[PDB]
């Protein structure tokens, strides 16, 4: 027996990266998983490096980031790499979630990897929010203020919990130092959950774009998907290069280059671009607590996809109506993103509410209806 | 959803003259646009099989039907990875798109649903 | 002479029926109490919990009405 | 030493009142006390430890 | 509607009980005795079973050979068995051969030779029986189960007795045993099938009239057992099938919970993969075991004695890597007798038992065994109308109450025989006797 | 004493509820008891003992 199978440690590696049996027809949208792993590795390496130069004290934090930009050898690169990869991490994670929704990766028997995935998505959001605060520019401070004030909505204990998060009566030094510690930690927790969702997946194996069993036709993970993953690694690195080297601040908010000032409030306090759809969902509900619940529900509702999809067929490759509905859902999610960054003005107020209703009605009404109808059309249609 | 549910609902529609007059033509167009026939699948090949019920139904297929199913799945997987479509004899013609599996899954489910009912019986 | 056994199917869902669930209703009650006692116990230190809940309990409630004398309080 | 139906001598260890409710209850009293002190200890540990995150003395000044 | 069981007494206190059936042509007469292994002490343990051998070894009149011939000439057969609490000696014959058979039974019980030469001969036969029961796994398991559950108590002893006693049983102690125990007030002459009651009472007055009466005549089925939660493992990796019994202290014949315990037993029920219908049984455990191939069989039992009982289940399995699951699921099904049973299960089990207790009696030997058992354990035959009423009185609430005091979180006696490596240690088995979720 | 078992111990829900309620009582009483004990062994030493001068 070959060593890679005999030795228990090697065999665990072998089972995931080498002999792992994969469907032979995975398309390029199955490459986001490895890109996300690459982002996670880049973020760990650049993040740990920034941590060697960053100072968490509010009196020094912003200046320590300037010191990294200006004084540390290649500090500019490590800083921009970390900041831009945070954006790419969300592009890739949305792509990965999009792939999973379109191809019905959330259906049995893959409910568990899907559900753990929803938690990974929440941890990524928390990680990225805390990391943004660490710069302690104007957007850092004001974003922390408004996002942490949402917890004030929790009845009875809300105010007390906010003071507890802040370690104080406003966002300041205690908040910054604790976010540093947690921002350092959270990516390791995220890595553990990412590993758990893979272990959960390994019982069923990857889905495939046809949505049929692949048990009939498997391919070793290496060399086939190893070399296929290289193509997207180099495509990713090209996109990374164009941002990091040529336009490092295209995805950034200029206000974050002004030191935090609790007195001056910036023109428009918006989250980072990847949180904007959730921000639009929050604004849609007039009630403070309602808004917070809706915003959380917009993420947690993904957990009910396994239930509300009533199709007898896995995924959308063969379902014309579901494909149209999915197209509208995705474009609406992008519109929500856009409405997250406009001013609270007519006519975007009403529009934001309509898009929010469309967002929720996809899970609660349209997907259950459309999936039921298509079941019937496949049966009657093939008689 | 259960295949039982889908089949019962479809039979309600095929009974009602009005309903069939408007639904049958739609469903035929839907299936044409669905395009699974272009990969040489029969409709039934697409049903989710990773369920205890469906594993049982597949085990009950006659050997011939079972071997042919495996071929269609392998062939379609190869078309998928090649980004090609079936041509000629590989395209499933409407007359070849037979519900080979539906009777087996309906029997498996019938017993499973009777079992659930009878587990809840109350002597009167 | 009996021609047929006499039975009904009771309404059920996900393998739960009303006869069975009704037997567990009391147990959810006790677990709810246990969760109540446990939660309240965990936040007994929170000042709002004392102010709004624990100090209002008859007899016992004076345990949580404690003032630092103004002579010993820097703040 | 040969018959397997002659149960070995357990009289040094057998409780005479082994099937009484008193007997079970006593062992559960020990388990329950241990659970009670573990709960009281955990609550104390959690409460004191997490209080580090409430405003420090310099902030409250 | 069955014919009435007629009951008469003699002067000495011998009970005669008969249930006539003018549809059949055979008759089973016999003597049920309220005496068995439990009546021995530790020194004479094995005597009762020893006597059973010698009873057929010749009497004061007929020699061993003459006895054989007399029964052969009758046409039917004689049979005997000794249990812990009951000894039976019966004779199945033709209708008009009943006077011969009662005469033969009276002879072998009262006037047996017990000749030193025959004691010595059987002493080897019985010694060889010690090394051949070893094959009858169900009995091996249940003998260890009694041994452990009633550790160092009379019920805990085997019927055969230790090797040491077999070598030292004398005709004196045999004589003393049957003189002390086989008394008229402890015996019931039973006839079922083609018997006239009045004819049987006359035969009893002819043959069993000079029976000794005991000094203190207590009623029939009058008895202190202290159950030990404990385990015996008899691991044998060469065996292909594991046999496991799990029991708790159950109910006596005269318990007020006797029918409740039967209903509970019927909720768990039996299963046998070799029977066609078993995959479709209503029992939850049956479903779990059949779907997962966890066992070859299981058999719930509720064994009763005069003052205690064992209630439990006996499992056989070839699935040696999933014995843990089998035992896990079994004990979780028992937990549900405490936590979950409702009118659904209870009414279904009552239906099954209302028939089952009558179905069992399908031949004259079974009818005689039923009359004999009931008369020696309860002092009367319980009519089917009373049985139907006692079962009807069992509610779901009664079953739950019984299980919560008898099963829930209780010590078990556990015996495993065979490839039982996968059976966890006592604690993990006993931990399944409660549910943390409840 | 069967009664006590049946009420507080038999159901785990009840047993855990009992343990947590006991922990609540213990925690409050132990706090008070140690406070008094500590003040007696450290009598005249602590601020509360000299505070009255000011
Ligand atoms: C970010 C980090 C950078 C890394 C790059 C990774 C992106 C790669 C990826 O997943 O997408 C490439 C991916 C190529 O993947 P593939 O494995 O060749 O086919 C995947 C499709 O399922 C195959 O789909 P198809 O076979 O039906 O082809 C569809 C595709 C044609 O696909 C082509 O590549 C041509 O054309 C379109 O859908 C265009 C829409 C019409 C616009 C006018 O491009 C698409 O097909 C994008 C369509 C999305 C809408
Ligand atoms: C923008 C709108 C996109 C709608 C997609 C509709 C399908 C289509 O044409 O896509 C091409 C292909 C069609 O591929 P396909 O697998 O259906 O068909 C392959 C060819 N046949 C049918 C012959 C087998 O679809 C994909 O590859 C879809 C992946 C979805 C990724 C979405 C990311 C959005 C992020 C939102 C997160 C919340
Ligand atoms: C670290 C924090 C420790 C918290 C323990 C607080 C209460 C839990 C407890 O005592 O468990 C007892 C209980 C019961 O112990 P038990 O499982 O031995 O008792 C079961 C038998 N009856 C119900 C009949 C008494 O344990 C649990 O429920 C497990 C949780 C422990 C973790
Ligand atoms: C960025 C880093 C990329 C640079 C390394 C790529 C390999 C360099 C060339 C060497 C090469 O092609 O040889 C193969 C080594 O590839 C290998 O053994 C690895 C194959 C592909 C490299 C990385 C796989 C990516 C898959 C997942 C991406 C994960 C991203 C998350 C961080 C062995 O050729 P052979 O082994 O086929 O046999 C053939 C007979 N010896
Ligand atoms: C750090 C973030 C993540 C990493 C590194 C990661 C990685 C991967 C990898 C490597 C795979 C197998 C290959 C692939 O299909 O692309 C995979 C599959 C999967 N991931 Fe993720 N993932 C992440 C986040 C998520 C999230 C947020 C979700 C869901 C909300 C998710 C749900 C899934 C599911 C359902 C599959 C199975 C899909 C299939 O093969 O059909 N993952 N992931
Ligand atoms: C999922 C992994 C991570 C994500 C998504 C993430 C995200 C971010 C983001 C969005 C920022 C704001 C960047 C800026 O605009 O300047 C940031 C800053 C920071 N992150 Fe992370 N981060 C990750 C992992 C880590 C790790 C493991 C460390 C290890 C300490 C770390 C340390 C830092 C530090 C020190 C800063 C402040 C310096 C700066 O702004 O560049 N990060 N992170
Ligand atoms: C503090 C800690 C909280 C622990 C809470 C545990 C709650 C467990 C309740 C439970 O298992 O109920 C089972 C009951 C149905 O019964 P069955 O089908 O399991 O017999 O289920 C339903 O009735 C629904
Ligand atoms: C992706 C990152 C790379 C590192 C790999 C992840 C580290 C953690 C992985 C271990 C978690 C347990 O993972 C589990 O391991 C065993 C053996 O390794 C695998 O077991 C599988 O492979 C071996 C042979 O290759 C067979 O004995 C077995 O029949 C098969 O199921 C499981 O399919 C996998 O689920
Ligand atoms: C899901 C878990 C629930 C949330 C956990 C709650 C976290 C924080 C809660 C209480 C923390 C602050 O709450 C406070 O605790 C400290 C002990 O730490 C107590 O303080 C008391 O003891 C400490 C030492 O033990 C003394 O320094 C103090 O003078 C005295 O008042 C306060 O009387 C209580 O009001």
């Amino acid at each position: 027996m070959a060593l890679r199978k005999k030795n228990s440690l090697l065999n665990m590696a072998n089972s995931y990266v080498l002999d792992s049996p994969q469907p032979s027809n995975l398309n390029y949208f199955w490459n986001f998983g490895s890109l996300l792993a690459l982002c996670l590795v880049i973020q760990l390496a650049t993040g740990i490096t920034l941590a060697m130069h960053y100072t968490s004290h509010a009196s020094l934090a912003f200046d320590s980031v300037e010191h990294i930009m200006r004084d540390v050898n290649f500090g500019w690169f490590i800083r921009y790499a970390h900041a831009n990869t945070a954006s790419f991490f969300f592009i890739c994670i949305y792509a990965h979630m999009g792939r999973n929704i379109y191809y019905g990766s959330y259906k049995t028997p893959r409910v568990l990897p899907w559900s753990i995935g929803v938690i990974i998505f929440l941890l990524l959001i928390i990680t990225a929010f805390m990391g943004y605060v660490l710069v302690f520019g104007q957007m850092s401070l004001w974003g922390a203020t408004v996002i942490c004030n949402l917890v004030s909505a929790i009845p009875w204990l809300g105010e007390d919990i906010v003071h507890f998060l802040w370690g104080g009566f406003s966002v300041g030094n205690p908040t910054l130092q604790r976010f540093f510690a947690l921002h350092y930690l959270m990516p390791f927790v995220l890595a553990v959950f990412a590993l758990l969702h893979l272990i959960a997946l390994h019982t069923a194996g990857s889905s495939n774009p046809l949505g049929i069993t692949s048990n009939v036709d498997k391919l070793s993970m290496h060399p086939y998907y190893s070399f296929k993953d290289l193509i997207t690694v180099f495509a990713f690195l090209l996109m990374f290069t164009l941002f990091v080297f040529f336009s490092p601040d295209k995805l950034g908010h200029p206000d974050n280059y002004i030191p935090a000032n609790p007195m001056v409030t910036p023109a428009s306090i918006v989250p980072e671009w990847y949180l904007l759809p959730f921000y639009a969902i929050l604004r849609a509900i007039p009630d403070k607590l309602g808004g917070v619940i809706a915003m959380v529900a917009a993420i947690l509702i993904l957990l009910i996809l396994p239930i509300v999809d009533r199709s007898i067929i896995r995924g959308n490759a063969f379902k014309p109506i579901s494909k149209l509905l999915f197209g509208f859902f995705i474009c609406n999610f992008l519109l929500l993103g856009v409405l997250g960054q406009v001013h609270i003005e007519p006519p975007f107020i009403v529009l934001g509410q309509i898009c929010t209703i469309f967002y929720f009605s996809y899970f609660l009404i349209l997907l259950p209806m459309v999936s039921t109808i298509e079941n019937i059309f496949f049966y009657i249609g093939s008689l | 959803a259960s295949i039982t549910s889908v089949v019962k609902t479809s039979e309600l529609i095929l009974k009602s003259p009005l309903l069939s007059k408007i639904v049958v033509p739609l469903a035929k167009t839907y299936v044409k646009f669905s395009g699974y026939r272009q990969l040489g699948f029969k409709m039934n090949d697409l049903i989710i099989e990773e369920t205890p019920n469906m594993q049982l139904a597949l085990r009950r297929l006659p050997p011939t039907e079972s071997y042919d199913r495996v071929y269609r799945l392998i062939r379609a997987t190869q078309f998928s990875l090649s980004h090609k479509l079936a041509t000629g004899n590989d395209i499933t013609k409407p007359e070849e798109d037979d519900h080979y599996l539906i009777p087996y899954i309906l029997d498996v489910e019938a017993e499973a649903f009777e079992k659930d009912a009878l587990d809840n019986l109350e002597v009167v | 002479y009996v021609k047929k056994p006499s039975y009904k199917i009771v309404p059920h869902f996900l393998g739960f029926n009303i006869p069975t669930v009704s037997k567990w209703i009391p147990i959810f009650g006790i677990w709810g109490a246990a969760a109540g006692i446990g939660a309240l116990f965990l936040i007994e230190g929170v000042p709002r919990t004392r102010q709004d809940i624990l100090s209002k309990i008859p007899i016992i409630g004076e345990h949580w009405i404690r003032e630092i004398p103004a002579s010993d309080n820097p703040f | 030493g040969k018959s397997t139906y002659k149960i070995p001598d357990f009289t040094p260890y057998l409780k005479k009142d082994r099937n009484t409710d008193a007997n079970r209850l006593f062992s559960y009293f020990m388990i329950g006390s241990f659970g009670m002190l573990s709960a009281a200890g955990a609550k104390a540990t959690v409460q004191d430890f997490l209080s580090n995150m409430s405003a420090s003395a310099d902030v409250l000044a | 509607v069955s014919p009435k069981t007629r009951t008469s007494n003699l002067k000495n206190g011998l009970t005669i009980a008969s249930e006539s059936n003018p549809l059949v042509q055979t008759a089973t007469v016999g003597v049920w005795i309220d005496a068995g292994s439990r009546n021995e002490n530790a020194y004479n343990n094995g005597t009762a079973h020893f006597f059973e051998h010698l009873a057929f070894k010749g009497t004061d009149k007929r020699s061993q050979h003459q006895l054989e011939l007399d029964i052969e000439n009758m046409g039917g057969h004689l049979n005997a068995y000794t249990s812990r609490e009951s000894t039976v000696y019966y004779a199945k014959s033709f209708k008009d051969d009943v006077p011969k058979s009662v005469e033969i039974l009276a002879d072998i019980l009262q006037h047996s030779k017990l000749a030193e030469s025959a004691i010595d001969r059987e002493r080897e036969v019985i010694t060889r029986e010690l090394e051949e029961v070893n094959k009858q796994y169900e009995e091996v398991v249940f003998d260890h189960l009694h041994a452990t559950a009633f550790m160092n108590q009379p019920l805990g002893r085997t019927i055969l007795g230790p090797r040491e006693n077999i070598q030292t049983i004398t005709n004196t102690e045999l004589r003393k045993f049957i003189t002390e125990n086989y008394t008229a007030d402890r015996m019931v002459l039973v006839g079922a099938g083609a018997v006239d009651h009045d004819a049987l009472v006359e035969l009893a007055e002819k043959y069993f009239s000079h029976l000794p009466s005991s000094q203190s005549p207590v009623p029939l089925g009058t008895p202190i057992p202290n159950f030990v939660g404990s385990e015996v493992r008899l691991r044998d990796d060469t065996m292909p099938v594991a046999h496991i019994a799990i029991a708790v202290e159950g109910v006596s014949w005269t318990s007020e919970d006797y029918y409740t315990a039967l209903v509970a037993q019927a909720i768990i029920g039996n299963y046998d993969r070799a029977v066609g219908t078993s995959r479709h049984q209503g029992s939850r455990l049956s479903n779990i075991v059949s779907e997962n191939n966890l066992a070859n069989s299981f058999q719930s039992f509720s064994t009763s004695y005069s003052d205690t009982g064992l209630w439990g289940i006996y499992l056989t399995s070839e699935n040696t890597t999933q014995i843990d699951d089998l035992v896990h699921f079994t004990l979780k099904e028992w937990n549900r007798l405490s936590t979950s049973v409702s009118n659904l299960q209870v009414e279904r089990a009552k239906s099954q038992l209302k028939a089952g207790l009558l179905l069992s009696l399908d031949g004259t030997t079974y009818v005689a065994e039923d009359i004999g058992r009931q008369l020696t354990t309860l002092g009367r035959r319980v009519t089917p109308a009373e049985v139907e009423a006692k079962l009807e009185a069992v509610t779901e609430h009664d079953v739950r109450a019984w299980a919560q005091k008898t099963l829930y979180d209780k010590d078990i006696a556990l015996v495993g025989l065979g490839p039982i490596e996968g059976l966890y240690d006592y604690n993990r088995i006993r931990n399944d006797m409660s549910m943390m979720r409840w | 004493a069967t009664t006590f078992y049946n009420v507080f111990v038999k159901r785990n829900s009840a047993f855990v509820a009992t343990i947590l309620a006991s922990a609540f009582v213990f925690d409050m009483t132990f706090e008070t008891a140690i406070d008094n004990f500590w003040d007696r062994i450290n009598a005249g030493k602590q601020w509360k003992d000299i505070r009255h001068k000011y």
